[PDB]
């Protein structure tokens, strides 16, 4: 179980203190390429004619387009997320203002989470901005979602083993594992992090002496929070096709500063992003996709780092289509 | 408030680190160092112009005497006054004070050099139920090799200068551990045995080689008391007379390799 | 200034390099030519820290560090305060290390005695030349080797481990420090047996050969023996660095991710997944 | 070269010893048997063994806490076995999750965790009245016992006495191979970088001084074992040319030298070192001190850097942060 070299590294820290990316140069290679498959925008529209507010009649979200516009943004729509299934995957092709198929439904909100990630998160994808396609892959199930119990494989494209299946318990302690880049910390940085804004990441104190008071007994937050958030940090450093010196000086996991680079504050800001996706945009959906979507639990799938990232530290290695599709964000 | 604050930014942990070192060094330059000295101090001087009293520090230095009480009988106390009486054939290359010596005479014979043995006690070695320790399979009759190694009882010994110089004849066993410890051959056209610790053989099917001495040189080899019997010191001596051929063999071996 | 029975065993001879010119002592030190090569690379080693420490922010010593140079300088010559001095010094402290290993053998051919001990003094000098030279080397910069720096040579080890995310996952890392652990038992062990051998207590009579075998068999049913022992500790404390040499060369050269995924050749064998 | 100091090039074969004790002789369970292979470098005869009662209250007690741990190692992967074999590695009892303060946790949270860790403490006492007994019994001093005494103190400082001292039971080591080592980067982690424990740094020395005295004592006596410097007792009462030239080395090495005894107390010392210097690292963290790096910064010893890449504010501490 080995990786020739050479090995691509890069500097992330002072020199002499060992920081920085670690890279095989085949799985970057094999990563640019599953990628690269981005479609490219398609050409631009002449904007001629009413906003289709008034011509057509059941547009919700993007009711300020002219036709030739909005009928680029359904064709785009299709290619990144239903491609092979073709319009009829969302619309009646009998009466296109139906909202009968739950697709379509979704994909209303969907438009609106996309504008908002792109209007509201810019802390975190700044001007590179975010598509249907960089969670969607051309699938409508986007391949690389969580529920509330890990499941395995990842990518969902790919077909369970019997023991992957997450109704084979003694496939538990694996499902876990291969969660966190192989550890055996038994705990699922999913849930207890990143579906909801309950936990705190951060557990070093901040002073040298314990603090009297918050120090002895129930007082104490238990050590197992300590494995929790190292195991949350394996799990964005896989999901990012990274390690922790990328975002983190080692000396002090705690500090920031000096100690931390510009890639963990962009980290901390995806965090909230990610608890707001989930908390607001795509758990609720649980009301309108069938149950064959939801989870053992009645839950939607959810996202985390690796829906978008996919094992690469800018998702679609930075790849961006925001100025050739406006209506997707920012808004003003 | 904190817990292990005393003050000034006196905290408990800043006061166990100091206390930590103190006790290493306590250990290491009040005990370990004067446990290191229970042998060869003090140390001595050539010539010393006149010393009405040890220095101080020659009593400063040195640990309390102990005694071990031995199994089969005496005691021994350490640190003691041994000075090695004993005359040296060796000359001063140099007046200067760290001058290398140099053996006037034949080192192997004289002992000097890697030739040097200790001034052991002349007696034999025993195991725990007071028995001779190092004996010839001859005595320890109850003994064996192991069913796979070489017999040598009979094989030539072949010296340094590829000339044999005997003929095995037995092998001396550690009765205490089972392990044997020297060949014994007898030496050829001379009228005499010597014994080679097993450290200085070369073990082969067909022969035993031996590097540090040229065959004549096995003529000197020191002779026993006994001879079925070795005592400590003659162990020493025995030992040391191969270990001076390694740098005394001939001319060249004293000289620089490279 | 010799020890009672030192006299007898101060002749000439036994040098690899030099004959009669550097034969003799100082004090108690042997000199040898490697004496003399041993005490030049210390002292120029040693000034080039004092002149690159005294360009840079600090003396307090705990926080001092002489660092390679950026990754960006490859296996070329950096500027002086940018790891030049670094580079120099490590230069220093081979030809130190190495000087003090050759030294050691020509102490040994003096004294009749085999050369165990400059040996085994190899592997240390080996596993600084991993650290510092054969891994950069493959990874392709000096800038990946360890600063000078009592503390902060641990902040390198700690970056260098968590760039793998979990350093005790990696196998050589394994066996490393179990060899570590079992060396640091069984001289303990040793230690004790031979004190508790030759001091009984009360007055009580030191006792034997037979004695020390006789304990082990009885805790443990097995004795390695008295000339074994000292082997096995050769052995076990050797291979703290010869099985981590893998380990330390594996990381980044030969594996790239994480250390526990590594394990996948286990744990993902299809027969069981 | 020296041969013998690679193997022993002849065996020999001789009548079986016995040291009598002052008492447990008839314990003393089992044929010795040679074997050949071993015996080229080390001892060839294997067993016999000493029973006694400290020694089988030890496997009763240490079998039990296995049978915890491994019953609990089962359920984990729910009693499949080929998954158990799998998964071994990965799989572990562990602490309670919850915080339960200096409470007795329920079993399916810490409970059998607890369980286990007492009959281990129970296995490692009677392990230790094994290991000082014996000596008693062959009329040895109880260097060996002395030198265990402070690897369990350890393993009662990771396991008992620091839980206990800050007030948590979740803070002990968990039983497992993967399990027990994901602690050690918990423990560092929510104590502020074990680097920075002078303690660890203590220990570490000790650790690795261990590994430079072992292999230079090692070496040594295998340098003069033409000497007979195995012997090392003899040498002990009556000083031989092996441990002359030993001494001589040294001294004309670095400068200055032991005895063939003191050398062993010089081992002894460093390896007990390594467990006191341990202990006492564990037993001030968390009780007195809470981040290691930051008690080394407070008293000016943590080297620091210029920054690389652009120092970076805390987000969370911007002007209107979310939380
Ligand atoms: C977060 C990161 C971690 C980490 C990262 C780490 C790395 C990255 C590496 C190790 C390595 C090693 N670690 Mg691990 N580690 C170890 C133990 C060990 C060592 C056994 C091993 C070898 C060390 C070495 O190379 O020395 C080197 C010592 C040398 C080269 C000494 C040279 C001496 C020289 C020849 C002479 C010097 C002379 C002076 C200049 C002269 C002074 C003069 C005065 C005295 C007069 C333990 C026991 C633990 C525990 C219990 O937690 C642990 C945890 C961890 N390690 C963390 C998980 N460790 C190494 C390894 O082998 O990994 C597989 C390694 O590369
Ligand atoms: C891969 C892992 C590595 C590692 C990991 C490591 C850790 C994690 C820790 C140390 C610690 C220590 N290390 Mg580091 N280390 C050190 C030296 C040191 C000491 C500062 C200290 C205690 C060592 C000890 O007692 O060993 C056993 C040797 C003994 C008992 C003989 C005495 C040796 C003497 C104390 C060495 C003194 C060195 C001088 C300060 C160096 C400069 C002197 C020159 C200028 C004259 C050297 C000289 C080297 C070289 C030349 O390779 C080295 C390499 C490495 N260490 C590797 C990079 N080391 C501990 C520390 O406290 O750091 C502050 C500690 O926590
Ligand atoms: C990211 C995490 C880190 C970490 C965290 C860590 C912790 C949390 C602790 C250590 C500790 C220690 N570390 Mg550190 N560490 C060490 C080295 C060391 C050791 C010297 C020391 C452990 C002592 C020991 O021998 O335990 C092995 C010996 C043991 C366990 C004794 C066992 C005795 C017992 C009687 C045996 C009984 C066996 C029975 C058969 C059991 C029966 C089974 C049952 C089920 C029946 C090195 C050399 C390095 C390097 C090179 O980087 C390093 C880096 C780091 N450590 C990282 C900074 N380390 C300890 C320490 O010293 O802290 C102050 C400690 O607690
Ligand atoms: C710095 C100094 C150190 C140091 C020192 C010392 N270390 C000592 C001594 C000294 C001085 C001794 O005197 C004592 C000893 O005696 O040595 C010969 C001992 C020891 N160090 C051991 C392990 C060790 N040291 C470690 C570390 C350090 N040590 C550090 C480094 C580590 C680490 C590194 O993790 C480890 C793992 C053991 C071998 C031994 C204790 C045995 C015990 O306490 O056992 C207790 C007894 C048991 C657990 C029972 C075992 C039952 C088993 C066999 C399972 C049976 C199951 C069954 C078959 C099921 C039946 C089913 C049925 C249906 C059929
Ligand atoms: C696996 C086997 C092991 C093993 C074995 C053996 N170990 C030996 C021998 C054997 C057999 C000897 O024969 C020889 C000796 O004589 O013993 C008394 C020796 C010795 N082991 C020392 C240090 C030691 N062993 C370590 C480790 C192990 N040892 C492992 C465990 C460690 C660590 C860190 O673990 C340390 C620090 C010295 C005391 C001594 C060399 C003196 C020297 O070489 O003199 C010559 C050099 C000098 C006096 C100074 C040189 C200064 C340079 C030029 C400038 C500084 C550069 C430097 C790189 C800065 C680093 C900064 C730092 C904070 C990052
Ligand atoms: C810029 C600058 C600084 C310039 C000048 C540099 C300088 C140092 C100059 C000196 C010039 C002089 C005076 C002379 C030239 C001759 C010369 C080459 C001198 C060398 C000076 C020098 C470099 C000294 C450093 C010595 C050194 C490396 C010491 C380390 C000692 C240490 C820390 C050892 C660690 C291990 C340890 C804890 C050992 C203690 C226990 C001992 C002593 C074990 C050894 C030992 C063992 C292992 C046995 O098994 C044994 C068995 C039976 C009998 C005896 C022994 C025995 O003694
Ligand atoms: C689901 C993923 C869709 C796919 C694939 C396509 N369409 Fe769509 N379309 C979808 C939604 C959610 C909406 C409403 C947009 C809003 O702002 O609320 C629509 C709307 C249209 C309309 C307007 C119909 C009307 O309301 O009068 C047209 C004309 C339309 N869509 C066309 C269209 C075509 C031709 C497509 C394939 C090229 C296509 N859509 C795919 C969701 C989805
Ligand atoms: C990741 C942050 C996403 C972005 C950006 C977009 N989508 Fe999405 N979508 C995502 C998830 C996690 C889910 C839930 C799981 C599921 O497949 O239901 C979805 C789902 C949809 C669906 C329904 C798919 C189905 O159940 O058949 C549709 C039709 C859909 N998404 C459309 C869509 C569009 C049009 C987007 C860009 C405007 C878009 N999604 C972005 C995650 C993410
Ligand atoms: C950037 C993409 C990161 C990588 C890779 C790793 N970490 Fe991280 N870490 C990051 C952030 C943004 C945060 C703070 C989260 C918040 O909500 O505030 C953290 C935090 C930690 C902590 C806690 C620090 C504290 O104040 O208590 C630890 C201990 C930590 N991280 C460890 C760690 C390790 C060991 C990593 C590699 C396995 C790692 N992190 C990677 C961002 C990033
Ligand atoms: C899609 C909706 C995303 C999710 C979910 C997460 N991230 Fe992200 N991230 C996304 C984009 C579009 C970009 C590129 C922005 C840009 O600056 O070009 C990023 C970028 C990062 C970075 C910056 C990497 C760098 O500067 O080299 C980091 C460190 C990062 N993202 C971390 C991160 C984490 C840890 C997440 C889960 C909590 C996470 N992202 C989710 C899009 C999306
Ligand atoms: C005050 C109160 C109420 C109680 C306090 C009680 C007390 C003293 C508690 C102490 C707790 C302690 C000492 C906990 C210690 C935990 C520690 C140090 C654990 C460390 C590591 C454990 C590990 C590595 C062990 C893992 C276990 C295994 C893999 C199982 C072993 C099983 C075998 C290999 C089977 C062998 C037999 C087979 C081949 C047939
Ligand atoms: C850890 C608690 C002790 C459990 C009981 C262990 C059995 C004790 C056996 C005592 C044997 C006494 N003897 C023979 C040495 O005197
Ligand atoms: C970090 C652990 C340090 C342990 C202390 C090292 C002991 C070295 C002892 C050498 C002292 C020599 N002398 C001659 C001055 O006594
Ligand atoms: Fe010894």
């Amino acid at each position: 179980c080995f990786e020739p070299p050479p090995a691509t590294t890069t500097q992330t820290g002072f020199r002499g203190l060992s920081m920085g990316e670690v890279l095989h140069p085949a799985t970057v290679k094999a990563k640019k390429e599953r990628d690269a498959q981005y479609p490219p925008a398609l050409a631009a529209v002449k904007a001629e004619g009413p906003p289709v507010s008034q011509v057509y009649k059941n547009v919700k979200v993007l009711g300020n387009l002219t036709e030739a516009e909005f009928l680029r943004t359904m064709t785009a729509i299709t290619e990144w997320v239903s491609p092979q299934e073709g319009c009829t995957y969302c619309h009646d092709e009998n009466n296109l203002a139906s909202e009968a198929k739950y697709p379509y439904v979704v994909a209303r909100r969907m438009l609106e989470m996309t504008r908002a990630i792109n209007t509201n998160w810019t802390q975190h994808v700044a001007q590179t901005g975010v598509t249907c396609y960089t969670c969607h892959r051309g699938t409508p199930l986007p391949p690389y979602v969580r529920y509330l119990e890990p499941t395995l494989p990842l990518n969902n494209r790919e077909t369970p083993t019997h023991v992957e299946r997450v109704e084979t318990r003694s496939g538990y302690v694996v499902r876990l594992a291969k969660y966190t880049a192989y550890s055996a910390l038994n705990y699922d940085p999913f849930t207890m992090f990143l579906a909801n804004d309950k936990r705190q990441v951060r557990v070093v104190p901040q002073t040298a002496l314990p603090l009297v008071g918050v120090s002895r007994g129930k007082e104490r937050r238990p050590l197992s929070d300590a494995y929790a958030t190292f195991a949350l940090m394996m799990s964005i450093s896989d999901s990012l096709g990274t390690n922790c010196t990328f975002c983190h000086n080692a000396q002090t996991f705690e500090s920031w500063g000096k100690k931390s680079t510009p890639q963990r504050a962009i980290a901390w800001w995806g965090i909230r992003m990610v608890r707001d996706l989930n908390m607001n945009y795509l758990a609720p959906l649980n009301a309108s996709l069938p149950a064959s979507r939801l989870g053992r639990q009645g839950e939607a799938p959810q996202a985390d780092c690796r829906t978008c990232h996919q094992g690469v530290t800018k998702p679609l290695f930075g790849a961006s289509r925001l100025k050739d599709y406006p209506e997707l964000g920012p808004i003003k | 408030m904190y817990h292990g604050a005393l003050a000034q930014h006196l905290d408990i942990a800043q006061l166990v680190w100091y206390a930590q070192w103190l006790v290493i060094w306590t250990v290491v330059l009040l005990y370990l160092r004067r446990e290191d000295r229970r042998e060869g101090y003090p140390l001595v001087e050539p010539l010393g112009l006149v010393k009405l009293a040890p220095e101080d520090g020659q009593v400063y230095e040195l640990p309390y005497p102990k005694t071990f009480v031995l199994p089969h009988g005496g005691t021994v106390t350490v640190p003691r006054r041994r000075p090695e009486t004993r005359e040296l054939k060796l000359a001063q290359t140099d007046g200067f004070e760290g001058a290398p010596l140099q053996p006037t005479g034949n080192p192997l014979v004289d002992a000097v050099g890697p030739a040097s043995y200790a001034e052991r006690a002349e007696v034999v070695d025993a195991t725990v139920d007071g028995k001779a320790k190092i004996v010839p399979l001859r005595v320890a009759t109850d003994f064996s090799i192991a069913e796979g190694d070489v017999d040598p009882r009979g094989l030539p010994v072949v010296a340094a200068d590829g000339v044999e110089a005997g003929t095995v004849t037995d092998l001396w066993v550690d009765r205490s551990e089972h392990y044997f410890r020297y060949l014994e051959l007898s030496v050829a056209g001379s009228a005499r045995t010597a014994l080679i610790p097993l450290g200085f053989c070369d073990v082969k099917k067909d022969k035993i080689v031996v590097t540090s001495i040229l065959s004549e040189q096995f003529a000197n080899v020191p002779r026993l008391q006994s001879r079925d019997q070795i005592t400590l010191r003659e162990e020493d001596k025995v030992s040391a007379y191969y270990a001076g051929g390694l740098l005394y063999a001939t001319p060249e071996r004293a000289e620089s390799l490279l | 200034a010799l020890l009672s029975f030192e006299r007898k065993y101060r002749v000439r001879g036994g040098t690899l390099i030099g004959g009669d010119l550097f034969d003799f002592w100082v004090g108690p030190y042997f000199v040898g030519f490697f004496g003399v090569s041993a005490i030049f690379f210390i002292f120029l080693g040693v000034s080039l820290i004092g002149y690159a420490a005294s360009q840079g922010p600090t003396w307090d010593p705990f926080a001092i560090s002489i660092n390679p140079p950026d990754l960006k300088y490859g296996l070329g010559a950096a500027p002086l305060l940018e790891g030049g001095f670094w580079q120099a010094i490590t230069v220093c402290a081979l030809g130190a290390f190495i000087s003090w290993m050759l030294r050691e053998v020509e102490i040994s051919r003096k004294l009749g005695i085999g050369w165990h001990v400059p040996l085994a003094f190899c592997v240390p000098i080996f596993m600084f030349c991993v650290l510092q030279v054969f891994r950069p080397l493959l990874l392709g910069s000096w800038g990946h080797a360890f600063p000078y720096g009592i503390l902060s040579h641990l902040d390198w080890v700690n970056n260098f481990g968590y760039q793998y995310l979990n350093w005790f996952y990696n196998p050589g890392h394994m066996s490393s420090v179990s060899f570590l652990f079992v060396n640091a038992m069984a001289l303990g062990l040793h230690g004790g047996l031979i004190l508790s051998v030759a001091n009984p207590g009360d007055g009580d009579k030191v006792k034997t050969a037979e004695h020390e075998n006789q304990y082990f068999r009885d805790v443990v049913g097995y004795s390695i023996g008295a000339l074994s022992i000292h082997r096995l500790g050769l052995f076990l404390a050797s291979n703290i660095f010869l099985t981590g040499a893998f380990g330390t060369i594996a990381s980044g050269p030969f594996w790239t991710r994480g250390w526990p995924e590594w394990w996948g050749w286990w744990l993902d064998i299809p027969f069981w997944s | 070269a020296d041969y013998q100091t690679i193997y022993t090039q002849i065996q020999a074969r001789g009548p079986h010893i016995t040291v009598s004790g002052e008492w447990g002789d008839n314990d003393r369970v089992g044929k010795p048997f040679y074997s050949y292979w071993l015996g080229k470098i080390g001892d060839a005869q294997i067993g016999p063994i000493y029973l006694g009662a400290s020694g089988i209250a030890a496997f009763a007690f240490g079998s039990t806490a296995i049978l915890i741990i491994l019953f609990n190692m089962a359920a984990e992967v729910h009693f499949d076995p080929l998954q158990f074999f799998r998964q071994f590695f990965w799989l572990g009892l562990y602490p309670p999750k919850a915080q339960y303060g200096m409470g007795i946790p329920p079993l399916h949270d810490g409970g059998w965790w607890l369980m286990a860790g007492l009959f281990m403490t129970l296995s490692l006492g009677s392990w230790w009245i094994r290991v000082y007994s014996r000596a008693r019994a062959l009329g040895l001093g109880t260097h060996i016992a002395w030198n265990f005494a402070a690897a369990i103190f350890f393993v009662l400082c990771i396991g008992c006495i620091h839980p206990t001292l800050v007030g948590s039971w979740s803070e002990g080591v968990p039983f497992g191979i993967w399990p027990h080592i994901d602690w050690l980067t918990a423990f560092s982690i929510r104590y502020g970088n074990f680097y920075y424990c002078p303690w660890h740094g203590f220990s570490i020395g000790f650790a690795y001084g261990c590994g430079l005295l072992f292999a230079a004592h090692g070496a040594t006596i295998l340098a003069v074992a033409r000497f007979g410097g195995d012997r090392e007792i003899e040498q002990i009462t009556d000083r031989g040319t092996a441990v002359e030239r030993a001494a001589l080395f040294w001294r004309w090495t670095i400068g200055f030298n032991a005895t063939i005894e003191s050398v062993h107390r010089w081992g002894w010392f460093f390896s007990l070192m390594v467990m006191v210097s341990a202990s006492v690292g564990i037993l001030l963290t968390g009780t007195f001190v809470d981040n290691w790096y930051l008690w080394c910064v407070k008293h000016g010893a943590a080297p620091d850097y210029p920054a690389y890449l652009p120092a970076t504010p805390d987000p969370a501490s911007l002007p209107g942060a979310p939380k």
